[PDB]
């Protein structure tokens, strides 16, 4: 019974957290949130249409200036962008066609991507030649590449289907600290805006707080019901927000430990492949299966508008840095800027 | 039988690392984040759209 | 936090008959279609019988049709399973799985080992 | 005596009606409409089948509505085409046989692109999927009407002549030359030459097609709802048979023109054969929008409910 | 503004190079069809594979009738599938390589790939994708089958009842036991392909062997039959 011991106090700690929820759980945000006004009708109209890609689209990711963003495909290319002009700056030829998640630095000056070859490739595009090459691929995961993110021009944090998040070391190609604890694929992944802390959400219905120089988990919210197809910190750093397949997206708190609102309707019964906040947090961007994205109130629960433009479904999602516009991609390869 | 073993004192030693922290109330928690987008909603473009000339995105 | 409790195994002479139950928390338990499978202790996991979300549509394994019955109480978040005239074969550890998604026809990942829907199981025990 | 008697007179001959003229364009008026109607609702709220249908209905609805106002419009005021508009004189029998030929063929060349479009596509699937795309199909019907508006401004150079047939309400290629000239009988023949290779050729693609759809549906064999292979080959074999029966008639009035002698020839019963073969050319504007629109909308498929 | 006007210039003749290279790129992309290698991990992978000749993914090249193929084998993944099974939502076909002769084994190997079928054709992103079926294990299921070892009724209670189809072409020399064993396994898999499939995707079962030889070309005139009725869709106006 020495197992049944251990599953005793495992199930004794549980009710333990669960009661100190409780006890600070006084009120909620809703009933705050009560007498504010609400935020009306939200309409956005498609200022830019992207073509060249001949597959659907996995993921993008907008540059630090809020020019430039990078898309993945199936097709085996990655094509960067001038959004203002609709201009293909490059477009590289990748050795694996079934890429599934993209990276920009934000120091404008690498490009990374990965997909079910289960390596990390980072491109370099300053090379003195003029052309853009392989710089750095990073082996070391058992499992399909679900998300990466740049920490600097040295280390990225990417996710896999391994189970397992880790932190490389771009320029030795070594692992420096792995991230584990997850019993599911993680698929996808937030950097805080300090970048000493980034969550995770994977396939156990279940979102993970991490300590990037520790290398521990801080953390664990277990709102959802299904897996957790994305993750988007709050601009301040003390909440997230997260979408799953039960065609529901929830609010957490960092420093309450619990979840603070649910964004459900009854006629939405399709899950949700990305989200992403505004730049003031007030609005919460999700992506559907249902073809369109929704524009929640984020204080409020309550729908503000639709975007419907895109012909398959809607695969990612991404707001600039400058809250300028919204940008989405598609199965129907395609991408729309909207304003 | 022994990996779950050691994987069942690794929960354990998890659980209680994250049940001995410190929790505000949701009420201060919320009233942060409303205070937040209060605080940054005339810097949002989304919420108030920008008119032409500062637009890039119009033509 | 979504959970599954089973309860019901045990020892039981051959021939014998055992209700298993399987109480659910932590998710709409009328949305999901849900599943049962056993563990051999030699062999992997291997699929039992399944129930939709609303019954009437009930597949049994072939070693256990017209010997097993699975049943769904909607109302009070239970599965149950009702094993009659029990063989030898039968000894396994057995699982209350759910399917990963709400309103979906397919159930792909129940039988693999590491699923995080899946409950934590009861012994049943077919011996003389 | 001369062959046309129609040829200088100002006015239709007693004893015809815009009955047989009106119904023509009435039903293909609707008919056309009707499927633009259709197409567009969908369209807007592709494929290469989608923008070569588009081309043929516009085609099918301009010569409807340029060509047979212009004939009642003779009927109604009893004046032929040659005193119709007094500011155009012979200007107008020349653009209406203009035309009228011109629409004769355009709608030629472009059935035998839908022709040949279905043959590709189900008897070379490969073939199809690396060399035809949307740019081709979205580009025939400019193509193939450039061609026609070329080949058809012939007699104009001086090769060839439009003459007005009885009862001067319509005017045409002339097929017969008293003195056999080679210049008149040259373009004549030419001009049905090639309409009975594009005539032949869409057949014989039809066939092909139509022997790929009964080999697919006799693989599934072995082992409202959409519509299978055999009710696809029911349309072609509608539309070979009616395009085929439409366009042998004025095929054969050049044939017999240019080499019988028009000695053993009695005008009065060559005059009305050479309107009936007109009249069945124009049959195929009619049955263009049912057979490639109308029955395969789900609109039209609940009330027969297919088999 | 005249530096900004080279500065557009520029990339302007930057992108039109880049649209060049996506032309013959495209041109390539759709003379080439992909397929996925799938099934069980004891039935013949390496057998299908090798009749032509650490990673994530393997690929296969091989040119049949001048026609260029693509087939992926997934290498290094966890058995939970549900998650990068969409990546192979476009593909031509589904290669799916059952060992038929497992419906008694040390557990249900049959039912496991069944039920894995199951998934794979009423997936909502996969509807439209046609599957392959390649029965493999022909000599081990007619070994077992003949010295009366084991049974199929066992794991298959509806055996007993089960007759040889009327549109059956059992091949020579073969005694109407091991025919009836692969027929039953082939409509097994038939009875999930006939409830839902609603003429958008095709199963497509052959009874291929170790010594065969010859499943290109059988692949070849399957993916031919899939393009061809792609291609009748369009027919469909309204
Ligand atoms: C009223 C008379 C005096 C106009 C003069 C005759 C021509 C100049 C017109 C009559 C028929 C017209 C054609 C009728 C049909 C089409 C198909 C149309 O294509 C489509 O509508 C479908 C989409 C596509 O295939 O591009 C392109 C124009 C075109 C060639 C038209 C081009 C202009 C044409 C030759
Ligand atoms: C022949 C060239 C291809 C078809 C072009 C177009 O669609 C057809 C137009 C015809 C109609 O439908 C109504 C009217 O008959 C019109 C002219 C056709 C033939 C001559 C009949 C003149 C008469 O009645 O004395
Ligand atoms: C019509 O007039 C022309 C000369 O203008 C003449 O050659 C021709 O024979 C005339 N036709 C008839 C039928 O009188």
């Amino acid at each position: 019974s020495e197992l049944d011991q251990l599953r005793q106090e495992a199930e004794q700690l549980k009710n333990q957290i669960r009661d100190a929820r409780k006890a600070c759980a006084d009120a909620t945000l809703s009933q705050i949130t009560n007498n504010i006004d609400p935020v009306g009708r939200i309409q956005m109209r498609t200022r830019r249409t992207l073509r060249g890609h001949l597959a659907k689209i996995y993921a993008m990711h907008w540059g630090t200036d809020s020019r430039l963003l990078v898309s993945a495909s199936q097709d085996g290319k990655l094509i960067i962008w001038d959004s203002y002009t609709t201009n293909k700056v490059h477009a590289i030829p990748l050795r694996s066609s079934w890429v599934m998640t993209c990276a920009y630095a934000p120091s404008g000056n690498y490009v990374a991507c990965g997909g079910l070859d289960n390596i990390c490739s980072i491109y370099n595009l300053k090379t003195r030649e003029g052309n853009v090459r392989v710089s750095r691929e990073l082996a070391g995961h058992t499992g399909y590449l679900s998300c990466c993110r740049f920490l600097d021009d040295n280390q990225i944090v990417t996710s896999s289907g391994d189970t397992t998040c880790a932190l490389w070391d771009i320029e030795t190609g070594q692992q420096t600290t792995t991230f584990t604890g997850h019993t599911g694929d993680v698929m996808s992944l937030s950097l805080a805006p300090d970048t000493r802390l980034f969550v995770s959400g994977a396939c156990d219905a279940s979102a993970k707080l991490w300590d990037v120089r520790e290398g521990m988990c801080r953390q664990t919210f277990t709102g959802h019901e299904s897996d957790i197809n994305a993750i988007c910190f709050f601009p301040n750093g003390n909440a997230f927000a997260t979408g799953s397949d039960d065609a529901t997206c929830r609010l957490f708190d960092l420093r309450a430990d619990q979840e603070l609102m649910t964004y459900s309707h009854d006629n939405i019964i399709c899950g949700i492949t990305s989200v992403s906040f505004s730049k003031s947090g007030r609005l919460l961007l999700a992506g559907y299966d249902d073809f369109n994205c929704n524009v929640w109130d984020a204080l409020k629960a309550d729908r503000a508008g639709v975007l419907a433009g895109h012909d398959n479904r809607v695969s990612c999602l991404g707001v600039t840095d400058d809250g300028m516009a919204v940008a989405t991609g598609s199965w129907d390869s395609f991408l729309k800027i909207w304003n | 039988n022994t990996a779950s073993i050691a994987q069942a004192r690794k929960l354990v030693e998890q659980l209680k690392m994250e049940a001995n922290i410190d929790r505000i109330k949701v009420s201060k928690a919320a009233a942060d984040l409303m205070a937040y987008c209060e605080a940054h909603a005339k810097e949002d473009p989304l919420l108030t759209p920008v008119p032409a000339s500062e637009n890039p995105f119009r033509e | 936090q979504v959970q599954l409790q089973e309860s019901g195994g045990g020892l039981v002479q051959p021939g014998g008959s055992l209700r298993l139950s399987c109480a659910a928390s932590g998710f709409t338990f009328s949305n999901y279609k849900m599943n049962w499978v056993r563990q051999a202790p030699g062999k992997g996991l291997e699929w039992v019988s399944d129930i939709s979300q609303s019954g009437a549509s009930i597949s049994y394994t072939g070693s256990v049709k017209g010997r097993f019955t699975i049943s769904r109480d909607n109302a009070k978040n239970t599965l149950y399973l009702q094993m009659n005239s029990l063989k030898p074969e039968d000894t396994a550890v057995y699982y209350c799985a759910r399917c990963p998604a709400p309103f979906t026809r397919d159930c792909f990942d129940v039988t693999s080992t590491t699923y995080a829907y899946r409950g934590q199981g009861t012994q049943v025990t077919v011996s003389s | 005596s001369p062959f046309y008697r129609c040829q200088n007179t100002t006015s239709v001959e007693k004893g015809n009606s815009a009955v047989m003229g009106g119904v023509l364009f009435s039903t293909g008026l609707l008919g056309n409409l009707l499927a633009l109607g259709l197409l567009a609702r969908s369209g807007l709220g592709p494929s290469v089948f989608y923008m070569l249908v588009c081309g043929l209905t516009v085609t099918d609805l301009l010569g409807k509505c340029l060509l047979s106002p212009v004939v009642l419009a003779a009927y109604a005021q009893n004046r032929s085409l040659r005193v119709l508009a007094p500011a155009l004189d012979n200007s107008l029998c020349q653009a209406f046989a203009f035309f009228m030929s011109f629409f004769g063929l355009s709608s030629t060349l472009q059935l035998l692109a839908m022709a040949l479009e279905c043959w590709l596509s189900l008897g070379h699937p490969f073939f199809y999927r690396r060399h035809i795309t949307l740019r081709l199909g979205a580009l025939v019907a400019p193509v193939v009407s450039a061609f026609s508006l070329a080949f058809c401004a012939l007699p104009f150079m001086g090769f060839g002549k439009f003459v007005q047939y009885c009862p001067g309400t319509w005017c045409f290629i002339q097929m017969v030359h008293e003195e056999g000239s080679l210049s008149v009988l040259g373009y004549s023949v030419l001009y049905s030459s090639l309409m009975a290779l594009l005539v032949l050729a869409t057949v014989l693609c039809n066939l092909g097609a139509m022997r790929n759809l009964y080999a697919m549906h006799r693989r599934l064999q072995r082992h409202p709802q959409p519509l299978e292979e055999l009710d696809h080959l029911l349309l072609l074999a509608l539309m070979t048979v009616l395009f085929t029966m439409c366009s042998l008639p004025v095929i054969y009035r050049a044939y017999y023109g240019a080499f019988k002698d028009v000695k053993e020839k009695n005008r009065t019963s060559e005059e009305a054969e050479d309107l009936r073969a007109l009249r069945f050319l124009s049959v195929i504007s009619i049955v263009d929008p049912w057979i490639f629109i109308i029955f395969r909308s789900p609109v039209f498929r609940i009330f027969f409910h297919k088999i | 503004t005249e530096d900004q006007r080279n500065e557009e210039k520029a990339q302007r003749e930057a992108n039109k190079k880049i649209e060049k290279q996506l032309q013959k790129d495209k041109q390539v992309y759709r003379a080439t069809h992909r397929l996925l290698l799938l099934g069980a991990g004891e039935s013949g992978k390496n057998t299908i594979v090798k009749q032509m000749r650490t990673s994530g993914i393997f690929e296969t090249k091989f040119q049949v009738d001048k026609v260029n193929f693509h087939m992926f084998d997934v290498g290094a993944q966890r058995d939970e599938r549900r998650k990068w099974i969409q990546c192979f939502n476009d593909v031509t076909a589904i290669i799916f390589v059952v060992a038929s002769s497992s419906y008694n084994m040390v557990t249900n190997r049959l039912q496991a790939a069944l039920k894995l079928f199951d998934s794979i054709w009423n997936n909502k992103w996969l509807r439209d994708t046609s599957v392959i079926l390649f029965l493999n294990k022909q000599d081990l299921l007619a070994e077992k089958v003949l010295a009366g070892k084991s049974k199929i009724e066992d794991y298959f209670p509806e055996f007993a009842r089960y007759t040889t189809p009327e549109d059956a072409t059992p091949e020579p020399g073969e005694d109407p036991r091991v025919t009836r064993a692969k027929y039953f396994i082939r409509d097994e898999f038939l009875r999930i392909s006939t409830a839902s499939g609603d003429g958008r995707h095709y199963c497509y079962p052959h009874f291929t062997c170790a010594v065969d030889t010859e499943n290109i070309r059988r692949v070849f005139n399957d993916c031919r039959d899939i393009i061809q009725r792609m291609h009748l869709r369009q027919y469909e106006l309204l």
